[PDB]
């Protein structure tokens, strides 16, 4: 175990840890998403206007808006998905859909104490689009009730 | 009256199969009344 | 009316549906709006690295790149305006902006149960920045608020 | 002291103002970091596809992309950042973090009524990323203390 500052750079460093160890470690991984790995020793000026010739359409100019596009590209549909199941701005969200035995009967520390995430999410990683699909369905049915709600309220 | 046949234009060739199509944007945006306040309020509670 | 699976199918699916109905169907014209429409039968593999030539600078390679940022350039803007509403992360979002009559004078039912989105839209269709103005301008009297209250409070 | 509705068009408005007075200005910062300053007395029709020929790959047409990306890219890493910070869809955020009179003695009124942002952010120029790694520290200590709690709670 490690200190507060050192989790800052330790990305994937509870990789091989277990599951309710890898908690401190969540921002970490969030923030490599979009920035890579985190850099310590040395911070140099990453600012704009790096390309004074015709290099953006060289083999590197275009390799590199095609990493930064997917870079982000891909950050946004993590967000939308989390979003859409009600849990925007969390690291860890909890929702109304019940845990289901047939995804995993195991005990909180048969998970928590246990496995590392990786172990864990192969284990579920049949049943995982089926519980994106409830916690979808899920947030859909507290909308509707919502507008329920907004109909007896006058 | 009398009809020939003409081929000048391809775009008749687009438009003879893309007739059935059109192209629309998404508004996901939207705004309407409610009883619901902000705040501490969505109408006493 | 459809199950909780079909809703997530449905896309524009209560679109001539009333306005009441829609609202069960709000997360699966979100998740469209970066993924376009979801697939059911058939998920394939849509991971990076898909282009090993020097087909990105070709009609379709910058088309599809036009397509791609375009789609996450939009998102954002209704984001990032829900955001200055104090409406982040909320599908249905109560404000502190009172309705106007000017705007319309229809009830609840008048509306909700009366009237499609794309209908009602039309029918506020002159007053809608005015109301996106109101929105940012509301948010900010509260921000001012804050301000304030973070005076006295010592 | 202007009108709420100017306040929207005044962007940098409060920047030689008193750092208390720049509070309702916050949102119309925010809203040009992705689509640029607010344009009022004129509002054209700002759709998709104005390149109609093999122009998005000259002089004009990379640079606007390379402008276009750059501008999400950088709004991403503010959010992200808010994000991990645990202020997420907040332009006013509190924090668990305590000032440090190290960064700076200065009372609310010696601060608020007294300096602009531009020249407090430049007295804090040097302890700013160490704060920002803190308010991340913090909120990790925050989910390693409810996975905590989870254990416990059955
Ligand atoms: C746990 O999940 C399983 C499968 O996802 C559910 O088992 C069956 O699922 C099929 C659809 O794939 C249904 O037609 C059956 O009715 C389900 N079986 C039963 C007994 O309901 C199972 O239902 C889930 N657990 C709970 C408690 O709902
Ligand atoms: C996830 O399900 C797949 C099946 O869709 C499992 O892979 C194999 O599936 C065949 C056909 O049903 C079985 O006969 C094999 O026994 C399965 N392999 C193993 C190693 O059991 C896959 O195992 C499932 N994942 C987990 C973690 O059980
Ligand atoms: C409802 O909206 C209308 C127009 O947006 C408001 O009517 C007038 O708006 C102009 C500005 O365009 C003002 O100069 C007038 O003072 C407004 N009229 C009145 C009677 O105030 C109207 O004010 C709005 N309704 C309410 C209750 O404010
Ligand atoms: C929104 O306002 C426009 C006007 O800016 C309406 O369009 C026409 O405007 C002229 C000039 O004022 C009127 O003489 C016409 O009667 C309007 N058309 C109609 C069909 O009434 C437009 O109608 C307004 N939208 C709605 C839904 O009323
Ligand atoms: C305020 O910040 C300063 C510097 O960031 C802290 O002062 C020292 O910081 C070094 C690390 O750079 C530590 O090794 C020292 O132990 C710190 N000094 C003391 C007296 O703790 C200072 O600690 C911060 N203020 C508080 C109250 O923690
Ligand atoms: C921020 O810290 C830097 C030093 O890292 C300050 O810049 C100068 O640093 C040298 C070396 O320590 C000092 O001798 C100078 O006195 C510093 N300049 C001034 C004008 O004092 C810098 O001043 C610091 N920023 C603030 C706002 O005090």
């Amino acid at each position: 175990a490690v200190g507060m500052g050192a989790v800052l750079l330790g990305f994937l460093g509870a990789a091989g840890s277990t599951m309710g160890a890898a908690s401190i470690t969540l921002t970490v991984q969030v923030r490599q998403l979009l920035s890579g790995i985190v850099q310590q020793q040395s911070n140099l000026l990453r600012a704009p206007e790096a390309q004074q010739h015709l290099l953006q359409l060289t083999v590197w100019g275009i390799k590199q808006l095609q990493a930064r596009v997917l870079a982000v590209e891909r950050y946004l549909q993590d967000q939308q998905l989390l979003g859409i199941w009600g849990c925007s701005g969390r690291l860890i969200c909890c929702t109304n859909v019940p845990w289901n035995a047939s995804w995993s009967n195991k005990s909180y520390s048969e998970i928590w104490d246990n496995l590392t995430w990786v172990e864990w999410e192969r284990e579920i990683s049949n049943y995982t689009q089926h519980i994106y699909n409830l916690l979808q369905e899920s947030q859909n049915q507290q909308e509707k009730n919502e507008q329920d709600l907004l109909a007896l309220d006058k | 009256e009398t009809f020939r046949p003409a081929g000048g234009d391809m775009r008749d060739n687009w438009r003879s199969e893309l007739y059935k199509y059109k192209v629309v944007k998404i508004k996901p945006l939207g705004v309407a009344p409610t009883r619901c306040r902000r705040r501490v309020v969505g109408r006493r509670r």
